[PDB]
RNA sequence: CUGGUAGUUAUGGCGAGAAGGUCACACCCGUUCCCAUCCCGAACACGGUAGUUAAGCUUCUCUGCGCCAAUGGUAGUUGGGGGCUUCCCCCUGCGAGAGUAGGUCGCUGCCGGG
RNA sequence: UGGGGCGGUCGCCUCCUAAAGAGUAACGGAGGCGCCCAAAGGUUCCCUCAGAAUGGAUGGAAAUCAUUCGCAGAGUGUAAA
RNA sequence: GUCAUGGAGGUAGAGCACUGUUUGGACUAGGGGCCGGUUACCGAAUUCAGAUAAACUCCGAAUGCCAUGUACUUA
């Protein structure tokens, strides 16, 4: 579980993703990479699902980079509450990804076990992906 | 259930006159908290940094130094 | 910290009122302002 | 007054040999010199301070000027507005007079003098001693001295850099 | 030590007294420079920056001098006349960052005796 | 120099109890002994303990005069 | 040529290197006088120039730091119109930020000595 | 008053929401106020902070002093701008 | 109402120059142990590359707003 250690205020507004990937739309670091195609909220909790099966596929070989992190919160009411009386308390962090961002990227590793990987860990994703190479 | 909820009331700062306006002397050009502007020929600054016109004349938004700004009231 | 008024002393008139702190300065304080009577400066006296 | 007797006399011409400088004006200088003791123990006691800013006057001959507290520091019990040490800046023919002692009978009568003390050098070309025992000085009174604390000395020099600064107070004797 | 900058410091002192004191057509700023050996006095109007009057030591005559603060006396003697020639007669003194006590001090009674008004 | 504030302070010329050694200096103390060396400018006299004229970094009663005058 | 004193968004600043001069300006020498040090003639103030261009200062070189700065393109967006509406597309007008070519070791006014 | 009750609030100041003039709501998101100072007010004169590196004695990670760097990384009685 | 000219104002966008959040390298400053390393009992600071913000800003629009005009049209 990605999370910030502290964090200024608690309370967040939830913003809007429209619009092209402000920046991180080139692969850097690695070979290979995820292109978001789409744009929706990321939580952390499936960021760490997606990272073990790509881990997991290549035995603990290469190297993997994480271009994304979880710092916006979301809220919710218990079931049963009418509305208003205030804001309810913090569940979860988010990642809000837009249109074109990298979220993975991949090296040390074959071209065939690279393609593979990726695959796995979009599947765990709620956008649609695309590789994309150097 | 929830604090919050106080708030003050708006002090409706921000300029009052327009650059090349004719003004008649003692009237306030401009409202402010500390010095966003600064006083310049034939205007002053009151207790709580308001910019008033000294004389009569027009209004001239001008520049001071490269990160500075400053109004003044040139006679006609 | 108290409320004080200021008494000329020679109108003997209550001219002024100011405030002070009464166990910093617990004694009665003596200041020289204008008397509009006499139209000059005075010594003014705490009552 | 016998150092500048000593001083302009053939320390001058020797360091212009030594390192052959363009000018006369680029031979090193004394500037000033600082007492500094230290007296943070009497946050609590307001008479320790009473006799070591009295016991430093006649050791130097000038008044010492008492310091207070700049940041207010919580494991030690201390604020501001309360004295911590005190020090004095002479300048002058008081300059030599109190290296005239010092060198000559203060050094001495420590129990240990000789012990090269080389590597106490700021790195810009000042050396500041740190005789803690008082009673070098031969002017401090032995049994009216209550309490024993640390002093510092610093010399400050217009040296440049190390050599010139270790090399002058070779001459002057150290 | 890094040695001191008598005339950098003093830049910062002359910029204070100026940001109240200023020179006009109708009254003009006296100005006055000293040096270790020389005084100059100078007249200053800055709405369009000219000199209208100057004199020192290194003035064509009246060279007589004693302990360089009555020669001060003897340069504001000179200002004086020479400034009151074109009509200028109300000046506001500036100190030029320096203080009011000696040579520069003696120097504004000498223009305040003779026809100049401070 | 402010006049008066400051303690006493005169020049003073000391003397090595080994050697006697002539030292111009200044200091606070009078030492009750008083010379005429470089006549002019008088200087009181404040001797002192072994100091640089004789410092070996740069016996007399107690010590070992009395331990070699008893054992030997 | 030099010493003052102003204007101008650092293209004017910082850093580095060289030269020069007691004609100016400086450093300098001492504290009798005036004045001053929470102490110290360090500074402020006072009387002169034994010595030196080390410094300050004034000139000359740079792109090292900094600063200024286009053209094209892109993001965004007023008005008009369409979709399958976490949002997207088309037409017209405006049009950045970042990056780059390029520029910069200042330019003007008055007075006094040479 | 997302029915009423229970709970919470009721006047004033600062910030965001507030859509680059001013104004703008919700039982929206964060904090303060009901004072204090005879100097912490007026004026004249003067100078410059936090922090770090090094040198040191009580005294260590930090007390005081000395040099260098340092456009404010301090301070501005108290909340924020 | 439009046109021309001049201003005040930090939204969209963008950016990391400050303040928070944050990824991978370099460098492991340190001080007491173990046998100069291990700092495996740590990232404290600096640097490189890459991100993020309603209550961040070295920047910064389109619009809207306040004026001037003797311009053209219109009530
Ligand atoms: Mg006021
Ligand atoms: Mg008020
Ligand atoms: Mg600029
Ligand atoms: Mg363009
Ligand atoms: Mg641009
Ligand atoms: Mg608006
Ligand atoms: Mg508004
Ligand atoms: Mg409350
Ligand atoms: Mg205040
Ligand atoms: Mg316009
Ligand atoms: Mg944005
Ligand atoms: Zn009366």
């Amino acid at each position: 579980m990605l999370v910030p250690k502290r964090v200024k205020y608690r309370r967040e507004f939830r913003g809007n993703m429209r619009g092209r990937a402000k920046g991180g739309t080139e692969v850097a670091f690695g070979e290979y990479g995820l292109q978001a195609v789409e744009a929706s909220w990321i939580t952390n909790r499936q960021i760490e699902a997606a990272r073990i099966a790509m881990t997991r596929y290549m035995k603990r070989g290469g190297k993997v980079w994480i271009k994304i992190f979880p710092h916006k919160s979301y809220t919710s009411k218990p079931i049963g509450v009418r509305m208003g009386k205030g804001k309810g308390a913090p569940e979860g962090w988010v990642s809000p990804v837009k249109r074109g961002k990298i979220m993975f990227e991949i090296a040390g590793v074959p071209e065939d076990v690279a393609r593979e990987a990726l695959r796995l860990a979009a599947h765990k994703l709620p956008v649609k992906t695309k590789i994309v190479k150097r | 259930s929830t604090s919050n909820g106080r708030d003050s009331e708006s002090k409706r700062l921000g300029a009052k006159r327009a650059d090349g306006q004719f003004v008649t002397g003692g009237s306030i050009l401009y409202r402010q908290r500390g010095t966003k502007i600064y006083p310049g020929t034939n205007v002053g600054r009151g207790g709580d940094d308001t910019l008033f016109a000294k004389t009569d004349g027009v209004v001239r938004f001008e520049r001071m130094g490269r990160d500075k700004k400053k109004v003044s009231v040139y006679p006609e | 910290r108290v409320n004080i008024t200021l008494e000329c002393t020679e109108c003997g008139d209550r001219n002024y009122i100011t405030t002070k702190n009464k166990r910093e300065n617990p004694e009665r304080i003596e200041l020289k302002k204008y008397c509009p009577r006499l139209r000059r400066v005075t010594l003014h006296r705490e009552t | 007054n016998r150092l500048k007797d000593q001083y302009l006399k053939e320390i001058v011409p020797a360091l212009m040999s030594k390192f052959n400088y363009d000018s006369v004006m680029e031979v090193p200088k004394i500037d000033k010199i600082v007492i500094n003791t230290g007296v943070g123990d009497a946050t609590a006691n307001a008479k320790v301070l009473d006799s070591a800013v009295e016991e430093l006057a006649l050791i130097t001959g000038q008044k010492p000027v008492i310091t207070k507290a700049k940041n207010s520091i919580a494991g030690f019990r201390l604020r501001e507005g309360m004295p911590i040490g005190a020090k004095v800046t002479l300048r002058g023919e008081r300059m030599y007079d109190f290296l005239d002692k010092l060198v000559t009978v203060s050094l001495p009568r420590v129990r240990d003098f000789r012990g090269v003390s080389k590597k106490a050098f700021d790195g810009r070309g000042n050396y500041t001693l740190g005789v803690r025992e008082q009673l070098i000085f031969p002017e401090i009174d032995y049994d009216q001295v209550s309490k024993v604390r640390g002093m510092d000395v610093v010399i400050v020099t217009t040296a440049k850099s190390d050599e010139e600064s270790h090399e002058l107070l070779t001459q002057l004797g150290m | 030590i890094t040695k001191i900058d008598k005339n950098k410091v003093r830049k910062k002192r002359h910029a204070r007294v100026r940001s109240k004191i200023s020179g006009t057509e109708s009254r003009p700023r006296l100005n006055v420079f000293r040096s270790n050996k020389n005084i100059y006095a100078q007249v200053i109007d800055d709405v369009n920056g000219v000199t209208l009057a100057s004199a020192s030591n290194l003035d064509k005559d009246f060279g007589s001098a004693e302990s360089k603060v009555d020669a001060a006396s003897k340069v504001g003697e000179l200002v004086a006349k020479r400034a009151s020639e074109k009509g200028i007669t109300s000046v506001t003194f500036d100190r030029g960052g320096y203080l009011y006590h000696g040579r520069v001090k003696a120097l504004a009674e000498a223009a305040r005796e003779n026809g100049l008004e401070f | 120099m402010k006049t008066g504030i400051h303690p006493e302070y005169r020049p003073v010329v000391f003397v090595d109890t080994s050697t006697d050694f002539k030292f111009l200096s200044g200091s606070t103390k009078s030492s009750s002994e008083t010379i005429k060396w470089e006549d002019g400018n008088e200087y009181p006299l404040l001797r002192v303990e072994i100091s640089s004229d004789s410092h070996p970094f740069y016996a007399t009663a107690d010590g070992r005069v009395d331990r070699f005058n008893k054992k030997y």
